């Protein structure tokens, strides 16, 4: 019931997915071999949402792993928690898209898109009652960006009424991990604005700042950042896989969180986050989580919300807690924060609560913020795009794969239109 | 399954091959007899496997003079190479692009192409060719030009990297280097998917300053170049936290089709006696890289602009430290970026630390960094060559050797205008825009 | 060419916060109330413009800057101008961009010294340069 | 109920705060690990005034430690009674203000004031019903003086109706521990008269004299002086954290002891004080304490009260006593010293009585004296200020950090106006 | 995380560096090989840490004659230092400020600045520089002047302490000390945030009188100066009852920007044979400090005024006794304070007792005191130099050496008027004001 197919594109996509599936296996109590070693029936009563029951009491992930270089697939296979994946789903290329969105969306992605779509079709037929898809990829590299855009387009053309999630890593403002990420990000955001029902913008700089400041980790590897991203994934999805005093799912958050079809770009947040030693010096109560969520230093997007306005705010909770208290904290945080909330949306906060805490922790939360501040992000990219589009910089690569400049102009125009809509709805009264 | 072949042209090419393949055999635990007594099959890239445990390299050593080839054949790495890939001529081109491109090069080009085709036909995912040649010798320049032509005509779109020994500003070994360099640059400009300039004088300076070797030989320069190529191919040959392919190099470093000349730098380069006393933080080695002294070309970037940079780290490298170091470099004063490019850094991470060669000069470290930078100051170097060329072309010196060998004055002219046009293009790219 | 100076310890020549703020306000016809707002760097670029004709190109500087990377870009322009005029005082952009009182005041007092060093007596309208 | 946030500024502030929190932990019976090891419920019935109850029955103090040099913070962390403080509250700088009030109030203090204010805001939000703030600092060093003045300004501008206590070390008349303390003390007293509801002037010379004469300690370390200061702290605060036949709090003393808003500079005193051997040779009766308080040698301020007039006097008691005896002693001491108390304040004595005695003592007291004699103190500093301001001595240091001479002149004028008000109200009839 | 680097210029600088770093290695339990077989990371101030347990100092030894640097390199403390900060010239300045500031100093200044920047860029909270140099040698004076200029231009406001070997009144080793001294003082007057004068004759007298060493050598003077420096840095490097930073030194001791010349004194200085027979109370050692014989400059303060004093105590020091001793000092007759300073005492307290060097001359004590006093009698010393200068300037003696090396006679003149102005400023500070 309400099964979800997980797709991973790009190296960051596979790494986030590996950590994500480790987190889900921990939550549902599954060995790397795939057997059930939990201790409560509730872990199994909704096991089918992410896991398919093979024979001999074995559970396999309903995940699709896509890349164009075998290094990532070999890394996933060799390490622990690698045997549970179905070996047929390990679809990979040979040459790698080479940071070029053309090869990820037009040239190289075309040689594997058919196989990926057949596997997705088989999984869709095998599932009981499909809910929707979630994609984990990045907008910096060519492979993840282009291939994810292509797959999302084809799938939505194959399934119109389903819902599709994308958790796309957005390039940092200060530094760039690649050189030609403006074009790739522009085209990928174009595909997303056409054919995605919501996206969670995530930035490496924000995670670095959070982990260094809040977590007090002087040596943060990608392991920890992927762990936080996976925790956000699980916190969003927890309302569907377990009971709650107020049940929710992806559909409820999508409906509440998207007042206009284009505006579906959100920011994630997690709580509580503590250093190793500073964990017992605080009582984990609802208002502490509430005051931890609503601040810049706990936002995984590189844009201060006080530069703009909060349009809608979704809060998912986990753990045995009193509903009146959650409601009171939401009411207080809205009343004392009338300025950063839209006036023409009275009660712009959605609340969902589960019953199962995230392991080791007595209770936790998860924050989804639909705010206009992210438009700054777009503007920056847009400006960089022009700075790299005015002199025809690196364009000859994408023209040599068959594409035209007209797509770049049209996509830039559409992103500028999106920025204009964000600004106008910011200025609405 | 991820294959990439090497082509070493000229005496410099063969010596770089000796160093690089010594380094590779050390990296993958390969005895000189080809046996095997962070790792995937890592060796499947460079090393093809026979029925037994013997592994043979996918490389072609071609040189018209039998001296260095005989030295390789009779050397320690005798049993390793397949005897076919040691291709020899009879007479050397003798610093004559004419002899190495029209008269003598044609006599063995078919065999080289045939062996390259044999190597390629048994691969599965061949990405490209690593070409090691000099611009000084006639053999290197001319035969490399002919081979690039033939490969481009035969193989359509495959990355073809050139790791050249660019002639030094003042420390030259030949007299006719300008002619050969201009001719080979003009010829290979439309086949070289990306060419990495390396200069001898700068490596001499680095070795005297850092390695504290008052009297090094070509062996050490070959060792540094081998370390560079190993750092380049580490992402392909090993598991990494952030992998990068050859097409990524070709894409992120080339803004315009005609300007495809990055320059290399390696760090750290410190002796065993100086291996201690300093911890090699990633910020420290990055600052060492962006320092103009550690550069391997006599061109100072501080009078130009940085179009693009690609940093490859290997070893126990923490990515947040990478971010902090790169931001600090961005804040500095001696790194001013060009107008059209607000984002000119690529980062790649590999877990495998660099491998130390026994009997070498460097010291075993835990982190290593290679900087591949496409900047503007390199254009200045071209001007120097042009000037020299014009001087040597003022009195028609040494022209007869080319003319009487199957060569025309008209290509000398055409190459001169092509070099001038390349300089004009570099200058135009340098300037800032209106609005 | 331009001459350069330093600032270590001098009495009767250190100006107050409000005095320097009024100085910049009068010399650029604007209404800053906090000296750390000069972390934006636009004021320094217009000071360089008034100090030497040309020598900069105000089209790239962003007078509406409100983020950190914009501050970094403005300081990159300022560093380019400094290199052009041959003034060799390396500027600490990393501390300035944070917008904190200490390094901003240190930089602006050094800049007051340098500005008094290299000013002739010309007059113009800061607005036309600003737009 | 009635929670208090304790702030410590400067090395003196941190040391006195450490001894103070040791004293409070002894009073409430708290393990340095933070667990409750007491034997009476009354210790826990008002535990929340200073301690926040974290999870697992742990109590952490509601204290903030502020400095610009990490030496004091490291000393506090390393020693015993150090695992109790919440690690994030250890806010510290790196270079130290260097005895310069400008760096403590404008240059360096501005780099940590934001973080300190966020910590204060979080604590205020987390508390149930805030009572007020108490600050422990000194007026000699640059760090404590400047940072305390800045924090008091920002906090009171953030909370107007709250009450704020400062226990500021005033320079000794005979010796000077620093060289440029006239300017620092003048500016700090200016800030204090602007935005504090009361202050307890405390001087090292007086403590040295008291410990040498009354305590008969030939080798007094700072441990003992800070112990007496902490005992005074606890004696003042005890009326709020425990029952009594006549309950009081900080508000009652503030109202009774302050007849005019500017005049809020007091002197502390403690009793009984006995040598190690001379403790059993004396009966601890209410009168014995009464004549132990009212004399110069037990006054912790370097100013003889017989030089001036007693305006108001608060007397707090702890331990089982008969209230009639206390009242009789107060009436007798007021009657027999009628020359020393202001005539136009009939019954100028406030009396408060708690229920719990202090450590290893059957009963004890605490003395707060609002008398005009302290104006001598100010005059001395004022004179020294002029002596160092007429020739522009060390002025360029404060000029190089941006301050103007008009600030020094205006602060001196305000202090002289305060001296004039003390003189006039002393001469009132 | 609290860093402060040292710069030793000239032969005297290098020898005091040997002494100071021997003392430091003893203080923090560091073997000469850099290993570690009241304490915080205390050593993190002076000693940067590598990947292993090896610790290396943050100091720069620069000297134009390679003799002393070779002695350091071949000495016992060989493995400790990082080989880069042992910078040598080729020829010595030879007691010539011109040679050490215009001709030879320029040839290596860039390398010194680069190494200093490399040291600073990997620090986190750098407070400042401890500069150890003499006014006698041309190297010390000229190169220190140039380096102070460059550091002030490059680093804006960091405390820069100078512990100079002021030329003695009558016991001189050179002939041209006056010229170099006036030139270097006039040059550094605008960069020295605080300069601490120490004289050779006074230390000779102290060693003869107290240490009972009838024939002391420079080793002992270097030991005393190292003890002074360690007492200065004890508050930074160790836990203390009353800590004090470098900015505190620069603030409490400098009333006027031009008058920033305190003098140092240390106590107790008694031999092991005389270590007994007296308890060394804080009052006793303070009385010894304020005694004019124990001061390290041939200037008697009893004919001047005390503008400021800073006393640092270390060891088992009880603060009330400190207060009583200071009061008794204030009551005495030989200490009359200036009118505008009614409070001229600063006190600092540290728990760490002084460390005894094996093979040394002092005795292990439980309390120690450093007195850093800015007084007026020091001005008298300047007058002496002036007189000498004018005498040597009466006949234009030794002028040609400076003239023919890149110096102008106007430089000598302007130094003379600036020095006379400094004397006038000292005099006007000395007098009392009306009302
Ligand atoms: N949060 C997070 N982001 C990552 C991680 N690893 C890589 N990234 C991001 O992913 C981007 C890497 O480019 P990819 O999209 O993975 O490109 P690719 O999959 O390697 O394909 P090619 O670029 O063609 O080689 C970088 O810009 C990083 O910002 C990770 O472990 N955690
Ligand atoms: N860095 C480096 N450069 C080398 C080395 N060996 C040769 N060279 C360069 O090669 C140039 C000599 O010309 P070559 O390209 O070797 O000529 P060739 O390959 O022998 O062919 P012929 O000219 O016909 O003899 C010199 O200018 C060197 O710069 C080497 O081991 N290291
Ligand atoms: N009663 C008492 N007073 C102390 C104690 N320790 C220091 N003091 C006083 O506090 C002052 C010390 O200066 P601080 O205000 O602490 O200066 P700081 O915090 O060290 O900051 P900087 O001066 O910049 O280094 C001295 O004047 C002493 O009189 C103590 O243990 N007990
Ligand atoms: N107290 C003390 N003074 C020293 C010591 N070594 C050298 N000096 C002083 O240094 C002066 C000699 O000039 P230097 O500064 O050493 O000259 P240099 O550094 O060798 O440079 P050149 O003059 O070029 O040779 C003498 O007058 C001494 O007073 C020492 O070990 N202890
Ligand atoms: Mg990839
Ligand atoms: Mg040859
Ligand atoms: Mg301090
Ligand atoms: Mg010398």
């Amino acid at each position: 019931m309400r099964e979800i197919v997980h797709i991973q594109a790009g190296q960051c996509g596979n790494q986030i997915g590996a950590k994500f599936w480790e987190v889900i296996s921990d939550e549902h109590g599954i060995d790397p071999s795939g057997n059930y070693v939990g201790d409560s029936d509730l872990q199994l009563e909704r096991i089918s949402v992410y896991y398919n029951e093979a024979s001999s009491h074995k559970y396999v992930p309903r995940a699709i792993l896509v890349d164009l270089e075998p290094g990532t697939m070999d890394s996933v296979r060799s390490g622990a928690f690698g045997h549970l994946f179905r070996p047929d789903n390990f679809i990979f290329g040979q040459s790698g898209a080479g940071n070029n969105w053309a090869k990820g969306h037009y040239t190289e992605g075309a040689e594997l898109v058919d196989s990926v779509l057949d596997v997705v079709r088989k999984e869709c037929e095998n599932c009981d009652c499909l809910q929707g898809f979630q994609l984990t990829h990045s907008l910096g590299g060519g492979t993840g960006s282009g291939m994810g855009t292509l797959l999302i387009s084809k799938v939505r053309e194959e399934y119109p009424d389903r819902i599709m999630n994308t958790f796309s890593v957005v390039p940092s403002p200060k530094v760039s991990d690649t050189v030609v990420e403006p074009y790739n990000a522009t085209l990928s955001i174009h595909q997303l604005v056409e054919n995605t029902d919501e996206t969670y913008c995530i930035d490496n700089e924000a995670l670095y700042d959070i982990c260094f400041r809040t977590l007090k980790l002087a040596t943060p590897t990608y392991g920890d950042l992927n762990h936080l991203v996976s925790a956000t994934m699980s916190g969003v999805t927890t309302s569907l896989r377990f009971p709650g005093q107020l049940n929710a799912d992806l559909r409820k958050l999508a409906v509440n969180m998207v007042p206009f079809p284009r505006l579906h770009f959100f920011m994630p947040g997690f709580a509580p986050l503590t250093a190793r030693g500073s964990q017992q010096y605080r009582a984990l109560t609802v208002p502490e989580l509430t005051q931890q969520m609503f601040d810049a230093k706990n936002m995984m997007a590189a844009c201060d919300p006080r530069h703009g306005r909060y349009l809608t705010v979704a809060t998912v909770f986990r753990g045995r807690m009193s509903m009146k208290e959650v409601d009171e904290q939401m009411l207080a945080i809205q009343s004392k924060n009338s300025s950063y909330f839209v006036e023409w949306i009275p009660n712009n906060v959605k609340v969902a609560v589960c019953d199962i805490p995230p392991r080791g922790l007595k209770m936790s939360s998860t924050f989804i913020g639909n705010s206009t501040a992210i438009q700054e992000l777009f503007k920056r990219i847009s400006e960089q795009f022009t700075a790299m589009f005015r002199r025809k910089a690196f364009l000859h690569w994408y023209t040599g794969e068959g594409m035209d400049e007209m797509e770049f102009t049209e996509a830039e125009s559409n992103m500028n239109d999106l920025v204009s809509e964000y600004q106008q709805y910011q200025d609405a009264t | 399954m991820r294959e990439c072949i090497s082509i070493h042209v000229g005496q410099a090419g063969v010596q770089i091959g000796n160093a690089c393949w010594e380094l590779y055999c050390l990296e993958h635990g390969i005895q000189p007899d080809g046996q095997m007594p962070h790792h995937h099959d890592s060796f499947n890239t460079f090393f093809s496997e026979t029925g037994a445990g013997k592994h043979v390299p996918r490389a072609v050593f071609v040189d018209l003079e039998p001296t260095v080839i005989d030295e390789v054949r009779t050397g320690t790495y005798r049993q390793l190479f397949h005897p076919e890939q040691l291709i020899t001529g009879k007479e050397d081109a003798a610093n004559n692009y004419a002899r190495g491109h029209y008269t003598i090069g044609k006599e063995i080009i078919d065999l080289v192409l045939d062996r390259i085709r044999k190597l390629a036909d048994q691969c599965t995912g061949l990405q490209g060719f690593l070409v090691f040649h000099s611009f000084g010798g006639g053999t290197g320049s001319g035969f490399t030009s002919l081979l690039m032509e033939r490969l481009s005509v035969d193989y359509g779109k495959k990355s073809k990297l050139e790791f050249s020994i660019y002639p030094a500003p003042q420390v030259s070994t030949a007299v006719v280097e300008p002619y050969n360099s201009i001719l080979t640059t003009h010829t290979t400009l439309e086949h070289s998917d990306c060419a990495f300039m390396v200069d001898n004088e700068a490596i001499y300076d680095i070795c005297r300053r850092n390695l504290d070797i008052e009297r090094p030989t070509y062996t050490n320069l070959n060792r540094l170049i081998s370390q560079i190529v190993s750092s380049i191919t580490a992402s392909l040959r090993f598991d990494g936290a952030l992998n990068v392919d050859l097409t990524a190099f070709q894409t992120n470093l080339v803004p315009y089709p005609r300007i495809h000349f990055p320059l290399a730098t390696y760090a750290p380069v410190i002796s065993a006696e100086k291996a201690y006393h300093e911890q090699l933080s990633v910020a420290e080695i990055t600052n060492a890289c962006f320092e103009p002294a550690n550069q391997m070309v006599k061109c100072d970037p501080r009078h130009g602009k940085y179009m693009a940079c690609c940093l490859l780290y290997r070893g126990d490298v923490v990515p947040k430290d990478v971010n902090a170091a790169i931001a600090t470099i961005k804040t500095k004063r001696s790194i001013q970026f060009v107008d059209w490019c607000p984002t000119g850094f690529k980062v790649g991470i590999n877990y495998q630390p660099p491998t130390v060669v026994p009997g070498g000069d460097l010291a075993k470290v835990q982190r290593a960094v290679c900087m591949l930078s496409n900047t503007t100051a390199i254009a200045e170097a071209w001007a120097r060559l042009d000037h020299k060329f014009d001087l040597m072309y003022a009195k028609r010196a040494f022209v007869h050797w080319y003319v009487g060998e199957g060569m025309e004055e008209g290509e000398f002219s055409e190459a001169r205008e092509d070099m001038a046009a390349l300089e004009k293009d570099y200058e135009e790219v340098g300037v800032d825009s209106v609005e | 060419m331009a001459v350069n100076v330093y600032s270590t310890s001098v009495t009767s020549e250190n100006l107050s916060r409000h005095d320097m703020l009024a100085w910049v306000n009068d010399s650029l016809h604007l209404n800053y109330t906090k000296i750390e707002q000069l972390c934006s760097g636009a004021a320094y670029c217009q000071f360089m413009d008034m100090l030497f004709p040309g020598c900069v190109h105000l089209r790239k500087v962003k007078f509406q800057a409100k983020l950190e990377h914009e501050y970094i870009h403005n300081f990159k322009v300022l560093q380019a101008a400094f290199k052009k005029m041959g003034v060799d005082k390396i500027i600490p952009v990393e501390k300035l961009v944070k917008g904190k009182f200490q390094d901003n005041f240190e930089f602006i007092q050094w800049f007051k010294k340098f500005f008094d060093a290299n000013y002739d007596g010309k007059d113009y309208n800061p607005l036309l340069a600003r737009q």
